[PDB]
C-alpha cells in the first residue's frame, strides 16, 4: 500500500547514483556503527590450475568403475584420446561362455549414444552358429532401449543377451 | 584444524567416556544463574551429546569386540574354559529352579491332602 | 488459556519488523554492483520492501489472540512480595521454577532420545517379571478409569488371572482376558453380540461376531504381542488404552475411497487409514 | 528344524476355553533380547485350522502336518535381527526386502529374505531361506588386492571409495555361536 | 482408465519352468511365489524412472554386483542448482562422487540415498577421519508413490553449505587459537563451537525449503560455561546478520567479539518482575534485556531510565544515553523520562582509571 | 510512573497506527530528500522545500518500536510467570495462611537446592 | 592388579586367565552403565514438584534419597570402567597385532587354493536338557487341567 516511496526511488536509474550516500549513510551511522563487518583476512583468488588433462568429464569414469568386477574395461589405441577418449574394450569373465568384445564409442556426456559400432562384425559374427544367434539377440534387445544410454545400458544388455544365449 | 591431513591427538577411548557423559550435564550442573527464558534452544546440544556418547559407545564396543575377536581366535582355551562354566552355571541354575518347583508341588500335595472335609 | 505462548511467536514478529526496515537501507546503502543480466536487482529492493507487509500481518496476528483473560490477576505470584522486608534479602525459587521447567524439558528430549536404546542383552544380569500382590491389577485398572468418557470394568470370574470389559461411545465393547500383569488373548464384538455381563450365565467368551470386528480384534491381538516392553506394564497398558481410543470415531477414510471393504482400521502409527494397504 | 540356527521360545495360554485357545510364539534370538521383531500369535480351532497373526493380520490356513511356514518365518526373523545389530552398532538403511532378483530360484516354500549393511567403508549383504542358501554372507572392502586398474589407473586420485568386488564372505567355520555374532565381523571395521 | 497397451507376458513366460532347473540343487509353489514377489519389488522402480526421466541421466535397471540383491538406481550428472551455481558447480562437479538409490522402510513405501564426495576440506577428526568422504544419507517417504523435490532441495542446501566451506579456507589471525575445534563434523549441516576455553558457543548452520534464509541456534555444550551460556537473546538478529553474507568468519569474529559482554548484562536477572511494581499496583520487571540491533542493546530498568551500552571495538566497549537519539536537546524520543541524575561520572569512577 | 492500567494488548493495539502512520512518513520525507538531491546534481533550482532531516523522524520510530518491544517483552514474561506459577504452585490469594505457602515455599527451594547439590556431586564424582 | 573391586558378576572369578570373560565382563559394564543412564534420566523425568497437593514432604523426600543411591552405583561402575581397561591392555601375550584384515581370509571358506574337556561338557549338557525335557512333558501335557472341563469350572 505505501508505495508513494517506490516509484520515486525507482526514478534514479540513471549511472549518476552516488548521492543516496549523502541521504542515508550518516543517519545509519547513527544507529549502525559497526567497524567490526568483515576484519577477518579476507582476499580474492579467481583461479589456480583448471583442467582434466586426462579424460572427458569425470563422471563417465567414476560411473563406470563403481561396475561389476564380471566386467573388464580396457582401452583401444588412442584415435580420439582428448576429445572422444571413448572406445571401451569389454571382456565378460563370469560362469558364462566368452565372446568378441564391443566397440563401445560414445559422444559427449548428453549421451544421445548408441556406441557399439561393430568393427569387427562380419567375420567375427560368420564363425560359429551359436555365437550368431548372440548377435542376434544383442541387436534385437539393443532395438528395444528406449534412449539407450552407453554408461550402463550398453554393458548390462549385452551381459543379459550373453546369459540368454543357453536358450 | 580442518583441512589437515594428521590428526594431532591422544590419550582416548577411556577418559573420553567420563568425559562426554559428564560435559552435557552443564545445561543442569552448573553453579551459574539461570535465565528464566529459555525454549528451542537446548534441545540442539543434548541432542549432541547423546549422539557423541552413543557414538563413543559404539566406539568402545566394537573395541571391546575386536579384542575379544583377537584373544579368542589367540587364546581359545580361555573361551573354552568361559564356555564350560557358562554351562555349568546354566545347569546349576536349572537344577535349582526343578528343586523349587519340585518342592511347590511337594507342599501343594501336602497342603490339600484331606481337601475334602468329610463323608 | 495456554494461547500467551502464542504472544512468544508475536515477540519474534515485531523483531522482524525491526529488521525488516533495516534490510530495507541495507539494500539502500548501495547500488548495482554489477547487474549484466536484468534489472529485476531494484526489484530485488521492491522484494525486500515485500516483507514489510508482513509488519501488517502482525496486527492481523492480533485477530486470533486475546481468547479470554482469567481471574485473580497476576497469578499468585507477587504475593511473597507482600511480605515486609523481612522476607526479602526469595527471587530463588521463582528462578528454580523454571529450572525445574527446564529439568522436565531437558528429560523432554533425553528420554526422547533414550528411545534409540544400546542394552545389547537384558539376560545373565540379574526377576519375577509377573506381578505377584493382587492390587496392582486395580491400580492399573483405576489409572485407565482416570482418563474421561472412557469407562473400564473387571470382575475376574476365572480365577488370578485378570478379566475385564471396556465400552465406548458405540456398542463396540472389547473384553480382555489376560495374565497378571499384562494385556494378552482379548476380543471384541458389537451391538450386544457379545454382552458379557450375564452371557449365557456369566461373562462368556463366545469367540464370534458377524465379520465385521473380527480383523479389528486381530488387530488388537497383533498390537499386544507387539507392545509387550520387557518392563514398565503400566506403560503397556496405557499404551493399550491409547491405542484402543482411536476407534472412537470411525469417520475418515484417507488414502482411499470408503467403499474398499466392510471397514478401515490399521492404527498402529498413531493414526487410522484405509486397511489392507499396510 | 534349528539347533546352532535361531531356536524358538514357548509360551502357552494360562485361561483356556471350552474349544477355542491361542498360543503366543516368539523367535527370541540367543543372547539377545533387542531382537524381539517377530513374535507371532496363533488361536486354534477346532474343526478348522488353526489362524495366526506374525505382525499384519496374515491369517491363513493349512491341515495336519503342514506348518512349513515356520522357516519363512525364522528367515525373516534373521533378516530383522540383522537390521537390529546395524541399529546397535554406522547403522544402514531399511532396504531389507522380504524378496527380490530371484537370487538361486529360492526353492523351500516361498521363503525368501534378504538384508544388507554397509558400515564404514564396507559392505556387508546377507540371504536366507529354507535350505536354499540359508547362511548367505557377502563383505567386501574398497581397496583390494586383485582389480582392473587399465581403464582407472589413467585418471588420478585414486578412488578408495566405491566398492565394486562382490568378495563373498563364505559365512562358515566362523565363530558364530547362534549366527546372530556377524556384529563381530561388523566389528571389523575401524579400530 | 483400463489401457489396450501390449502385454506380451514379457516375463520368462513360460519358460519359467526351465528358470526353476537352473537351480544348484514336495510342492512346486516355490516357483508362484517368485512372480507375486518379484512385483512387489520390480514395478515401484520404473516408476522411479518416469519421475527421474524429467531432470537426467534416467539410467534405471542397473544391478549392483548381483551379490547385493537389490534393484539399484544410480545418480548420473545431478542438474545444477538455481542458487550461486556461477563457480560453485565446479567444486560440486569436482567433488561428485559415486552416489545411488536403494528402498527402505517395510520395502512398500520409502526410498533412501546414499551419497559420497571427494577430499572435504572441513572434515575434522573424532568422527572416524577417513580420506574420502564417509557416507551421506538421505530418507524420504511419500504418500502416493514427488521425492525429487525434497531431493533436489536438500541438494542445494548441501551445495550452499559447500559453497560456505570452500570460502572458509583461511588463516585467521588469532581466532584459531580459540586445539583446534571443529569436531562437528560436516554430514549434511555445518556446526562450530570453539569457544570458552573448550567447545562451546555451538552454532547451527542448514537451508529449510520452507524459506530462501538460514537457520542458526546458539549452543550450550562445554562443562565450565554458564547455566545457558547461549546467545538465544540476540541469536535471531544475529542470524540476518550471516543472512547479509555467508562469510562464517564474520559470525565467529563477532561472536567471539559480544560474548563478554552479553555474557555479563545477562548475570543479572531480567525475566522476573522482582516482586510488585516499586510504584503502584501496577506490573513491571526489573530489567529488559533488548536485541534492537547486531550489538547494539539499551538495557531497561523499571520501564525506564534505559541507558545504552554495547561492543563494537577489539576489546573495549562503549556507553551512551539512550534518550538523545544524536539529538543534544532538540526533542526526545516519546518514551521513557530521560537524563536520569548522572550516568557518565558514575561510569568513569570506573570506567578506565589506567588508560590515559 | 506510567499508569497505563498494566494492560499491554489495548496498548499495543492502539499503538500499531502510529508505527504504521510513522513508517508512511518516513518513506515520505525520504522519497522528498531524494527528489531533491536527484534535482541538485543535474537539475535546477527547483528543490526549495524544508523538509525534516529524516534523522530525527527515522530515530523516533526506531525508538516507538523499541518501546512497543520492551513493552510486549514485558507481557510476555507476565504471561509465562502466570503459567508456570499456575502449573507449580496452588492457589492461595486472600486455602492456606501466608505462613504456610512462605514455609512451603522455603521447603521447595531447599529441595530444589538439595537435588542441585547432588547433581554437582554426581558431576564431580565422574570427573 | 585386576580383581573383584565391586563388580555385579555372576561366577566370573576375574584372574590372571580368561581375558575372555574379562573383555565380556567390560562389554557388559558399559552396556549397562549405559542403561543406567537411561534409566536414571527416566527418573529424574517425572520429578514431580515438591510442594504436593496433598503430600507436605513425605514422598519425594524419600524417592530423591534412592536416586541418590542409583548415582552412586553408576559411579563405581566407571570406576570398573578402569578396572578393567587397564587389563585389556594388560595381557599383551601372543601376537599384539593381529591383523583383522588378513584374519577375514582366514575365516573364510576356502581361496581356492585339547577338546576333550569341551565334548565332555557338551555331552553333559545335551543330557541334561534330555532329561529336563522329559520332565517338562509331563507337566506341559497336564498343564490344561482345566481347559476340556471349563464347562463347569465355576
Amino acid at each position: 500500500q505505501p508505495l508513494l516511496d517506490a516509484v520515486l526511488a525507482n526514478i534514479r536509474s540513471p549511472v549518476f547514483n552516488h548521492s543516496l550516500y549523502r541521504t542515508f549513510v550518516p543517519a545509519m551511522m547513527a544507529i549502525h556503527g559497526p567497524p567490526i563487518v568483515s576484519p577477518v583476512v579476507c582476499s580474492r583468488k579467481r583461479r589456480f590450475e583448471e583442467d582434466e588433462r586426462q579424460s572427458i568429464p569425470n563422471v563417465l569414469q567414476g560411473e563406470v568403475a563403481r561396475l561389476d568386477p564380471k566386467f573388464l574395461v580396457n582401452l583401444d589405441p588412442s584415435h580420439c584420446s582428448n576429445n572422444g577418449t571413448v572406445h571401451l574394450i569389454c571382456k565378460l569373465d563370469d560362469k558364462d561362455l566368452p565372446s568378441v568384445p564391443p566397440l563401445e564409442l560414445s559422444v559427449p556426456a548428453d549421451y544421445p549414444a548408441q556406441s557399439p559400432m561393430w568393427i569387427d562384425r562380419q567375420w567375427q559374427y560368420d564363425a560359429n552358429p551359436f555365437l550368431q544367434s548372440v548377435h542376434r539377440c544383442m541387436t534385437s534387445r539393443l532395438l528395444q532401449l528406449p534412449d539407450k544410454h552407453s554408461v550402463t545400458a550398453l554393458l548390462n544388455t549385452w551381459a543379459q543377451s550373453i546369459h540368454q544365449a543357453c536358450l | 584444524a580442518a583441512p589437515g591431513a594428521p590428526r594431532p591427538s591422544n590419550s582416548t577411548l577411556v577418559d573420553e567416556l567420563e568425559s562426554s557423559f559428564e560435559a552435557c550435564f552443564a545445561s543442569l550442573v552448573s553453579q551459574d544463574y539461570v535465565n528464566g527464558t529459555d525454549q528451542e534452544e537446548i534441545r540442539t546440544g543434548v541432542d549432541q551429546c547423546i549422539q557423541k556418547f552413543l557414538d563413543i559407545a559404539r566406539q568402545t564396543e566394537c573395541f571391546f569386540l575386536q579384542k575379544r575377536l583377537q584373544l579368542s581366535v589367540q587364546k581359545p582355551d580361555q573361551v573354552i574354559k568361559e564356555d564350560v562354566s557358562e554351562l555349568r552355571s546354566e545347569l546349576q541354575r536349572k537344577d535349582a529352579l526343578v528343586q523349587k518347583h519340585l518342592t511347590k508341588l511337594r507342599h501343594w500335595q501336602q497342603v490339600l491332602e484331606d481337601i475334602n472335609v468329610q463323608h | 488459556g495456554v494461547n500467551l505462548e502464542a504472544f512468544s511467536q508475536a515477540i519474534s514478529a515485531i523483531q522482524a519488523l525491526r529488521s525488516s526496515v533495516s534490510r530495507v537501507f541495507d539494500c539502500l546503502k548501495d547500488g548495482m554492483r554489477n547487474k549484466e543480466t536484468l534489472e529485476g536487482r531494484e526489484k530485488a529492493f521492491i522484494a525486500n520492501f515485500q516483507d514489510n507487509l508482513h509488519s501488517v500481518n502482525r496486527d492481523l496476528n492480533e485477530l486470533e489472540r486475546l481468547s479470554n483473560l482469567v481471574g485473580k490477576p497476576s497469578e499468585n505470584h507477587p504475593l511473597h512480595n507482600s511480605g515486609l522486608l523481612s522476607l526479602d534479602p526469595y527471587s530463588q525459587l521463582l528462578q528454580a521454577y523454571k529450572w525445574s521447567n527446564k529439568l522436565q524439558y531437558h528429560a523432554g528430549l533425553a528420554s526422547g532420545l533414550l528411545n534409540q536404546q544400546s542394552l545389547k542383552r537384558s539376560a545373565n544380569q540379574m526377576t519375577t517379571l509377573v506381578l505377584p500382590p493382587q492390587y496392582v491389577d486395580d491400580v492399573i485398572s483405576r489409572i485407565d478409569r482416570m482418563f474421561p468418557e472412557m469407562s473400564i470394568h473387571l470382575s475376574r470370574p476365572n480365577g488370578t488371572s485378570a478379566m475385564l470389559l471396556v465400552t465406548l461411545g458405540k456398542v463396540l465393547k472389547v473384553i480382555v482376558v489376560m495374565r497378571s500383569l499384562f494385556i494378552d488373548r482379548t476380543i471384541v464384538k458389537g451391538y450386544n453380540e457379545s454382552v458379557y455381563t450375564e452371557d449365557g450365565k456369566l461373562d462368556i467368551w463366545s469367540k464370534s461376531s458377524y465379520q465385521v470386528f473380527q480383523k479389528v480384534t486381530d488387530h488388537a491381538t497383533t498390537a499386544l504381542l507387539h507392545y509387550q516392553l520387557p518392563q514398565m506394564p503400566d506403560v503397556v497398558v496405557r499404551s493399550f488404552m491409547t491405542w484402543l481410543r482411536s476407534y472412537i470415531k470411525l469417520f475418515q477414510a484417507p488414502c482411499q475411497r470408503c467403499g474398499k471393504f466392510l471397514q478401515d482400521g490399521l492404527p498402529p502409527t498413531w493414526r487410522d487409514f484405509r486397511t489392507l494397504e499396510a | 528344524s534349528r539347533i546352532e540356527d535361531p531356536q524358538i521360545q514357548a509360551h502357552w495360554s494360562n485361561i483356556n476355553d471350552v474349544y477355542e485357545s491361542s498360543v503366543k510364539v516368539l523367535i527370541t534370538s540367543q543372547g539377545y533380547e533387542q531382537i524381539c521383531k517377530s513374535i507371532q500369535l496363533q488361536l486354534n480351532i477346532g474343526v478348522e485350522q488353526v489362524r495366526v497373526v506374525h505382525r499384519d493380520g496374515r491369517v491363513i490356513m493349512l491341515s495336519h502336518q503342514e506348518q512349513e511356514l515356520q522357516d519363512f518365518l525364522l528367515s525373516q526373523m534373521s533378516q530383522h535381527q540383522v537390521h537390529a545389530v546395524q541399529q546397535l552398532a554406522w547403522q544402514v538403511l531399511s532396504f531389507s526386502n522380504h524378496v527380490g532378483l530371484g537370487p538361486i530360484e529360492s526353492i523351500g516354500n516361498a521363503s525368501a529374505i534378504t538384508v544388507a549393511s554397509p558400515s564404514g567403508d564396507y559392505a556387508i549383504s546377507v540371504r536366507n531361506g529354507p535350505e536354499s542358501g540359508s547362511k548367505i554372507m557377502v563383505q567386501f572392502p574398497r581397496n583390494q588386492c586383485k582389480d582392473l586398474p587399465k581403464s582407472d589407473v589413467l585418471q588420478d586420485s585414486k578412488w578408495s571409495h566405491l566398492r565394486g568386488p562382490f568378495k563373498e564372505v563364505q559365512w562358515n567355520k566362523m565363530e558364530g555361536r547362534n549366527f546372530v555374532y556377524k556384529m563381530e565381523l561388523l566389528m571389523s571395521a575401524l579400530s | 482408465s483400463p489401457v489396450m497397451a501390449l502385454l506380451l507376458q514379457q516375463f520368462k513366460d513360460n519358460i519359467q519352468d526351465l528358470m526353476s532347473y537352473t537351480k544348484t540343487g514336495c510342492a512346486f509353489n516355490k516357483v508362484l511365489a517368485h512372480f507375486v514377489a518379484m512385483c512387489d519389488t520390480n514395478m515401484p522402480f520404473v516408476g522411479l524412472r518416469l519421475e527421474l526421466s524429467n531432470l537426467e541421466i534416467p539410467h534405471q535397471g542397473v544391478q549392483v554386483e548381483g551379490d547385493g540383491f537389490n534393484h539399484a538406481i544410480r545418480l548420473l550428472k545431478i542438474p545444477p542448482c538455481k542458487g550461486i551455481s556461477e563457480e560453485t558447480q565446479k567444486a560440486l562437479d569436482r567433488s561428485l562422487l559415486d552416489c545411488t538409490f536403494r528402498l527402505q522402510g517395510r520395502n512398500n513405501r520409502t526410498w533412501v540415498a546414499e551419497l559420497v564426495f571427494a577430499n572435504c576440506p572441513l572434515n575434522g577428526t573424532s568422527t572416524r577421519e577417513q580420506g574420502p568422504s564417509r557416507h551421506v544419507y538421505l530418507t524420504y517417504e511419500n504418500l502416493l508413490s514427488k521425492v525429487v523435490e525434497m531431493f533436489l532441495n536438500d541438494w542445494s542446501s548441501i551445495a550452499r553449505l559447500y559453497e560456505c566451506v570452500l570460502e572458509f579456507a583461511r588463516s585467521l589471525p588469532e581466532i584459531p587459537a580459540h586445539i583446534f575445534s571443529e569436531v562437528r563434523v560436516y554430514n549434511y549441516r555445518k556446526l562450530i563451537l570453539c569457544y570458552g576455553t573448550t567447545k562451546g558457543s555451538s552454532i547451527s548452520i542448514q537451508w529449510n525449503s520452507i524459506h530462501q534464509k538460514f537457520h542458526i541456534a546458539l549452543g550450550t555444550v562445554g562443562p565450565n560455561s554458564g547455566c545457558s551460556n547461549c546467545h538465544n537473546t540476540i541469536l535471531h538478529q544475529l542470524q540476518e546478520m550471516f543472512n547479509k553474507t555467508p562469510n562464517v568468519v564474520q559470525l565467529l569474529q563477532v561472536l567471539f567479539d559480544t560474548q563478554a559482554p552479553l555474557n555479563a548484562i545477562n548475570k543479572l536477572p531480567t525475566v522476573p518482575m522482582l516482586g510488585l511494581t516499586q510504584r503502584t499496583n501496577t506490573a513491571y520487571q526489573c530489567f529488559s534485556i533488548l536485541p534492537q540491533s547486531s550489538t547494539h542493546i539499551r538495557l531497561a530498568f523499571r520501564n525506564m531510565y534505559c541507558i545504552d551500552i554495547y561492543c563494537r571495538s577489539r576489546g573495549v566497549v562503549a556507553i551512551r544515553d539512550g534518550a538523545y537519539s544524536l539529538f543534544d536537546n532538540s526533542k526526545l524520543v516519546e518514551g521513557f523520562y530521560p537524563a536520569p541524575g548522572l550516568k557518565t561520572f558514575l561510569n568513569m569512577f570506573v570506567d578506565s582509571n589506567q588508560d590515559a | 510512573q506510567q499508569q497505563q492500567d498494566f494492560d499491554p494488548v489495548q496498548r499495543y493495539k492502539m499503538l500499531i497506527p502510529q508505527l504504521k502512520e510513522s513508517l508512511q512518513t518516513l518513506m515520505k520525507v525520504a522519497a522528498q530528500n531524494l527528489i531533491q538531491n536527484t534535482n541538485i546534481d543535474n537539475g535546477q533550482k527547483s528543490s526549495d522545500a524544508p523538509l525534516q532531516r529524516f534523522d530525527k523522524c527515522l530515530e523516533e520510530f526506531y525508538a516507538l518500536c523499541d518501546q512497543l518491544e520492551l513493552c510486549l517483552r514485558l507481557a510476555h514474561e507476565c504471561l509465562s510467570q502466570s503459567c508456570d506459577s499456575a502449573k507449580h504452585s496452588p492457589t492461595l490469594v486472600p486455602s492456606l495462611p501466608y505462613p504456610q505457602y512462605l514455609a512451603v515455599i522455603k521447603a521447595q527451594i531447599t529441595c530444589a537446592k538439595d537435588i542441585h547439590t547432588a547433581l554437582l556431586d554426581c558431576a564431580n564424582k565422574v570427573t | 592388579a585386576s580383581g573383584p573391586f565391586g563388580g555385579p558378576q555372576a561366577q566370573q572369578a576375574a584372574r590372571e586367565v580368561n581375558t575372555a570373560t574379562l573383555c565380556r565382563i567390560g562389554q557388559e559394564t558399559v552396556q549397562d552403565i549405559v542403561y543406567r543412564t537411561m534409566e536414571i534420566f527416566q527418573l529424574l523425568r517425572n520429578m514431580q514438584l515438591p510442594n504436593g497437593v496433598t503430600y507436605h514432604t513425605g514422598t519425594y523426600q524419600d524417592r530423591l534419597t534412592k536416586l541418590q543411591d542409583h548415582l552412586r552405583q553408576l559411579s563405581i561402575l566407571f570406576r570398573k570402567l578402569r578396572l578393567v581397561y587397564d587389563k585389556c591392555n594388560e595381557n599383551c601375550g601372543g601376537m599384539d597385532p593381529i591383523p583383522v584384515e588378513q584374519l577375514i581370509p582366514y575365516v573364510d571358506e576356502d581361496g581356492s587354493k585339547e577338546r576333550r574337556e569341551i565334548v565332555e561338557v557338551n555331552k553333559k549338557l545335551k543330557q541334561k536338557n534330555q532329561q529336563l525335557k522329559q520332565i517338562m512333558d509331563q507337566l506341559r501335557n497336564l498343564i490344561w487341567d482345566i481347559n476340556a472341563m471349563l464347562a463347569m469350572r465355576n
